[PDB]
């Protein structure tokens, strides 16, 4: 029951910058027999299993690049990355093995990049979904930066709040962008009452929303 | 190659039990300590327990959160590790990883791919798969399934770049997710594009061609 506390929660930094994140333990991790601090750092990239980077506080695992460094002793420790590359995108966790094992809560490493406008696409209900009396209208808002964004749905000039589920990817390693999905679901009845469907997207890359639309009558 | 493959997870009723197996090869199994760690969707890693190597008589330790309820053992002839999990609750819903810890030779710690455990009284249900027709962006709607995971590829995987697949979102015991893919407008609709959906839990494989207009 040793407690581990990590900070900050997250950070965002450009390809090439240097960074440092910290880990504090509720008691000393220093072993009197070996004179080693039993503290280790893991990297978990999105979708993947954690990988060991550093152990004994500052010894680099085989095959690991030396831009990764860890430091500290006792109850305080740190991990440093010198020239963050785009593939460092990941959540970093410390882990004590002095007595049993305990992970920290993790620090998330976001990659900073040039602002980018979402590519927005809209898709009317498929005829096979209509066949079973369901109607889902789907908006993709792809490859934008930064991450924060607001989606509004309009039906025949009137906003719709409800029936809408949004989902967000994790940052892409390959280009450092975010994407988002926004699904409006209705009954097939409700769908055929109205005409024009519109998702409007508010991103700091414009004061005007990005709008894409379809009219049922044109399908 | 050192391999570790977890199995024995999936969907399980509250109060039920599971035994996770981790099948190992490529290293002298008996010389290493082995650990189990879990991670609920979106949350931090959590150490569950280890078992020590042959030199230490294969003794065990557990975190405070599972001690008394889960047990680890190993089949040292077959090079396999186990996690027995009793009286499961919604808190146990997570990915479970097998890890090789340490002990012995020249060169790495290694982790399996993990297995998803979902503790729920909702029942297995297959997805409905819908094509999303209009550089051009197509997609696939994967709707109405339980439990996670599903896997979505484009053209049996041959389209890999320009693919986004969004995390599923649970509502009324059914997940929905979508996948988009972006091609050159010059290639579709001349060459076809097909979304392939696999939902192992219901033994579902579906293909769905993206047909224009």
């Amino acid at each position: 029951d040793i407690v581990m506390t990590q900070s900050p929660s997250s950070l965002a930094v450009s390809a090439g910058e240097k960074v440092t994140m910290n880990c504090k333990s509720s008691q000393s991790l220093l072993n009197s027999r070996t004179r080693k601090n039993y503290l280790a750092w893991y990297q978990q990239k999105p979708g993947q299993s954690p990988k060991l980077l550093i152990y004994w506080a500052s010894t680099r695992e085989s095959g690991v690049p030396d831009r990764f460094t860890g430091s500290g002793s006792g109850t305080d420790f740190a991990l440093t990355i010198s020239s963050v590359q785009a593939e460092d995108l990941a959540v970093y966790y410390c882990k004590q093995s002095y007595n049993l094992r305990t992970f920290g809560g993790g620090t998330k490493l976001e990659i900073k990049r040039a602002d980018a406008a979402p590519t927005v696409s809209i898709f009317p209900p498929s005829s096979e979904q209509l066949t079973s009396g369901g109607a889902s209208v789907v908006c993709f808002l792809n490859n934008f930066y930064p991450k924060d964004i607001n989606v509004k749905w309009k039906i025949d000039g009137s906003e719709r709040q409800n029936g809408v589920l949004n989902s967000w990817t994790d940052q892409d390693s390959k280009d450092s962008t975010y994407s988002m999905s926004s699904t409006l679901t209705l009954t097939k009845d409700e769908y055929e009452r109205h005409n024009s469907y519109t998702c409007e997207a508010t991103h700091k890359t414009s004061t005007s929303p990005i709008v894409k639309s379809f009219n049922r009558n044109e399908c | 190659e050192v391999k570790l493959v977890e199995s024995g997870g999936g969907l399980v009723q509250p109060g039920g039990s599971l035994r996770l197996a981790c099948a190992t090869s490529g290293f002298t199994f008996t010389d290493y300590y082995m650990s189990w760690v879990r991670q609920p969707p979106g949350k931090a890693l959590e150490w569950l327990g280890f078992i020590r190597n042959k030199a230490k008589g294969y003794t065990t330790e557990y975190s405070a959160s599972v001690k008394g309820r889960f047990t680890i053992s190993r089949d040292n002839s077959q090079s396999s590790l186990y996690l027995q999990m009793n009286t499961l609750r919604a808190e146990d819903s997570a990915t479970y990883y097998c890890a090789r810890d340490h002990d012995g030779y020249y060169e790495f710690a290694y982790w399996g791919q993990g297995t998803l455990v979902t503790v729920s009284a909702a029942k297995t249900t297959p997805p409905s798969v819908y094509p999303l027709a209009p550089m051009v962006t197509l997609g696939c709607l994967v709707k109405g399934y339980f439990p996670e995971p599903v896997t979505v590829t484009w053209n049996s995987g041959s389209l890999s770049s320009g693919v986004h697949t969004f995390p599923a979102v649970l509502q009324s015991d059914l997940y929905t997710l979508s996948s988009s893919v972006t091609v050159p407008s010059s290639t579709w609709p001349s060459e076809t594009v097909t979304c392939n959906v696999a939902h192992p839990a219901s033994s579902t494989k579906v293909d769905k061609k993206i047909v224009p207009r």
